[PDB]
């Protein structure tokens, strides 16, 4: 599947970047996709979901860097 | 008749809808697996349309709209298609209401002229050259991408190329012919430089001399061929004329310069240049002023070119280029020396440069400007509705339908921003009626407000051309009554 | 980890890992299971990017 192609490509480039984490990144991405699909089923436009995800990641890296 | 008009309307609306959601900076990207294993991944409307299969005539006309809008201004390629689809959907109601298509077409023409004049008279024009506002528009177009950090390296060079030659073409408008472009692989993006005249990027390997101030230039497309009758004559002609730089064209045979011919051409160490793209051949010819003659006999004393300097210097360390200045009529296509080791810093740099040159020429063809973000479309949807109320006759309803169909662009722009489209577009309409012209949407800041915070700004000509072409094509489609096969 | 926020004095209750041996919660900094910060941060970044890219590719009909 082309979506599977993209997901595997991102996993592979992450592996080439740092190594460990391909399975974790794939699992997390799939969970985010499932939850975002459930959200958009409730008449929330995906662009708001994408902006929210970006904000959440930006805040999560900050939280990690302080704890 | 109507049985084929309905088919054309449906086909055109379907092919417009397939790119409906790709409009805007927040445009959603597409993936159509129509082909033989094509991984379609992009959000550009023009490439989706041109890669989409075309079977109905109406789809072909809409793709032609996209291409014409692209060549004319280079922006709003999806905008014209969406507008045409909206117009066709709107006039479907008129057609089923019993209005003959000629009335609809005439009313659309009146709406076009009224919209053009309302859009330009009360717009915000630029009076002085004002390169600052051109730079600002470029930044609004050249930033927020990979080339965002390279805006201060690319836009000022293009602006300098513009100011170097204010070409008096199409009402003293700077056309596509400022100073001929060149590009070479390798180097870095910081290696960009502006040239003056003809520049050669082809590989040259001469161990002798190729640098003479009186650089006579010839074009002998007739090369060596496998049978002495027409082999060594060109060498004698070159020696008599004294040309030092003569590019070689392989339009006759692959063996352009054999070992014996090269050694005979090594006695004066003439410059050897191969693999010239055909589209640039006539540009080079008019740059030098010589004629593209493939006959050695026609080559005479009048065939000698004009040049001042010609050096095979390794520019930027390892970039071998031949700069020529002081020619007859150089300036074929705005120069941007695309140098870069990375692959993206070449293709994206060239695409951004093309967009910048289109928008700069767009603003110099006509010096008026409007604020984007759906402001012109709501302005049209209001003023044309007012006109149709003032306009008499039965074409008034057609004009009103035209104005109403012009509301799709702000609606889809806001929908791609996640806002409730209906509520925000009608709020924008109210704010525009009771307020000012510049009211638009703030797509990437989460809200709706004036343009002064936003200042997206676009030239008037993109919207003008998109509107005009969309109206002309909907006119043509409506006047269609039948299509016949079996020529 | 709820008490790591509501309670301002239980600050040093944040690295309660998963003890896979006995299957019970366990202080993990003391235990010694460790992960480079760059790995977690960049994996989160790539998970978000992949989710965003797949979620953008939606407006199709087939
Ligand atoms: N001793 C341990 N106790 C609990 N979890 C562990 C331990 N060692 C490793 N892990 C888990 O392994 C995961 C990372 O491994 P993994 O991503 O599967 O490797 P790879 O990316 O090579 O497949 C982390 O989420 C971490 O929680
Ligand atoms: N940052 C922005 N804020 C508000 N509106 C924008 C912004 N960028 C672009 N727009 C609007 O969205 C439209 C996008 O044009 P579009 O048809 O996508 O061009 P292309 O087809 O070349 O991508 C423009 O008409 C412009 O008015």
């Amino acid at each position: 599947h082309p979506a599977a192609k993209v997901l595997c490509e991102l996993a592979d480039l992450q592996d080439k970047e740092v190594g460990d984490g391909t399975t974790s990144v794939v699992i997390i991405a799939a969970e985010l996709l499932k939850n975002a699909d459930e959200l958009v089923k409730q008449k929330i436009h995906p662009t708001s979901v994408i902006s929210g995800y970006r904000l959440a990641c930006k805040e999560a890296v900050r939280y990690i860097n302080e704890n | 008749p109507a049985q084929i008009r309905f088919s054309n309307i449906s086909a055109a609306k379907a092919v417009a809808d397939a790119i409906r959601t790709s409009l805007g900076p927040k445009g959603m990207d597409k993936m159509i697996q129509d082909g033989k294993g094509d991984v379609t991944i992009t959000n550009d409307g023009a490439t989706i349309l041109k890669q989409m299969q075309v079977l109905h005539p109406a789809a072909r006309m809409l793709v032609e709209l996209s291409k014409a809008q692209d060549i004319e201004a280079g922006d709003g390629t999806t905008s014209v298609v969406i507008i045409a689809g909206s117009l066709l959907d709107s006039c479907t109601k008129l057609l089923q209401k019993g209005i003959h298509p000629t009335i609809i077409s005439e009313s659309f023409q009146k709406a076009l002229e009224k919209g053009i004049e309302i859009l330009t008279d009360m717009s915000r024009p630029v009076e002085l050259s004002d390169r600052e506002t051109l730079l600002n528009s470029a930044t609004t177009s050249l930033n927020s991408k990979v080339v965002s950090q390279y805006s201060s390296l690319l836009s000022p060079m293009s602006v300098n190329a513009v100011m170097k030659v204010i070409d008096p073409a199409t009402a003293t408008s700077v056309d596509l012919r400022d100073i001929k472009i060149v590009k070479k692989l390798g180097g870095t993006i910081d290696d960009c430089e502006l040239v003056e005249g003809l520049v050669l990027t082809q590989k040259v390997s001469n161990s002798g001399i190729t640098r003479v101030e009186k650089a006579k230039i010839g074009l002998i497309q007739f090369c060596l061929s496998a049978p002495r009758a027409y082999i060594l004559n060109l060498v004698k002609q070159i020696k008599k004329t004294g040309c030092n730089v003569l590019l070689i064209q392989k339009s006759i045979l692959r063996d352009a310069l054999s070992d014996l011919a090269l050694h005979f051409l090594n006695k004066m160490k003439i410059m050897v240049i191969k693999d010239i793209e055909r589209e640039d051949i006539e540009f080079i010819c008019k740059t030098i002023g010589t004629k593209p003659v493939a006959h050695i006999d026609q080559f005479t004393a009048d065939m000698l070119g004009s040049a001042e300097l010609a050096e095979e210097v390794n520019l930027n360390g390892s970039g071998k280029l031949l700069k020529i200045t002081g020619c007859a009529s150089p300036g074929k296509t705005v120069t941007i020396v695309v140098r870069g080791s990375n692959k993206l810093v070449i293709e994206e740099a060239e695409r951004s440069i093309h967009d910048a040159l289109c928008v700069i020429r767009c603003l110099v063809k006509k010096r008026a400007l409007i604020a984007g973000g759906g402001a012109p479309e709501i302005e049209l949807a209001l003023r044309l509705t007012e006109y149709s109320r003032t306009l008499s006759g039965m074409e008034s309803y057609c004009v009103r339908a035209f104005a109403d169909a012009m509301e799709v662009i702000p609606s889809t722009l806001a929908e791609n921003a996640g806002l409730n489209p209906i509520s925000t577009v009608t709020e924008l309409r109210n704010r525009h009626a009771q307020g000012e012209k510049t009211a638009g949407i703030n797509v990437r800041k989460g809200g709706i407000s004036n343009i002064l915070e936003e200042l997206v700004v676009q030239p008037l000509l993109v919207s003008v051309s998109a509107l005009t072409l969309a109206t002309e094509t909907v006119r043509s489609i409506l006047k269609i009554d039948d299509v016949v096969n079996t020529r | 980890h709820n008490e790591a926020q509501v309670n301002p004095e239980r600050k040093n209750l944040k690295w309660i890992g998963l003890d896979l041996s006995n299957g019970k919660p366990r202080d993990n900094k003391q235990a010694g299971v460790f992960e480079p910060t760059i790995v977690k941060v960049k994996s989160l970044k790539f998970a978000t990017e992949a989710a965003i890219t797949i979620l953008r590719i939606d407006d199709l009909i087939k």
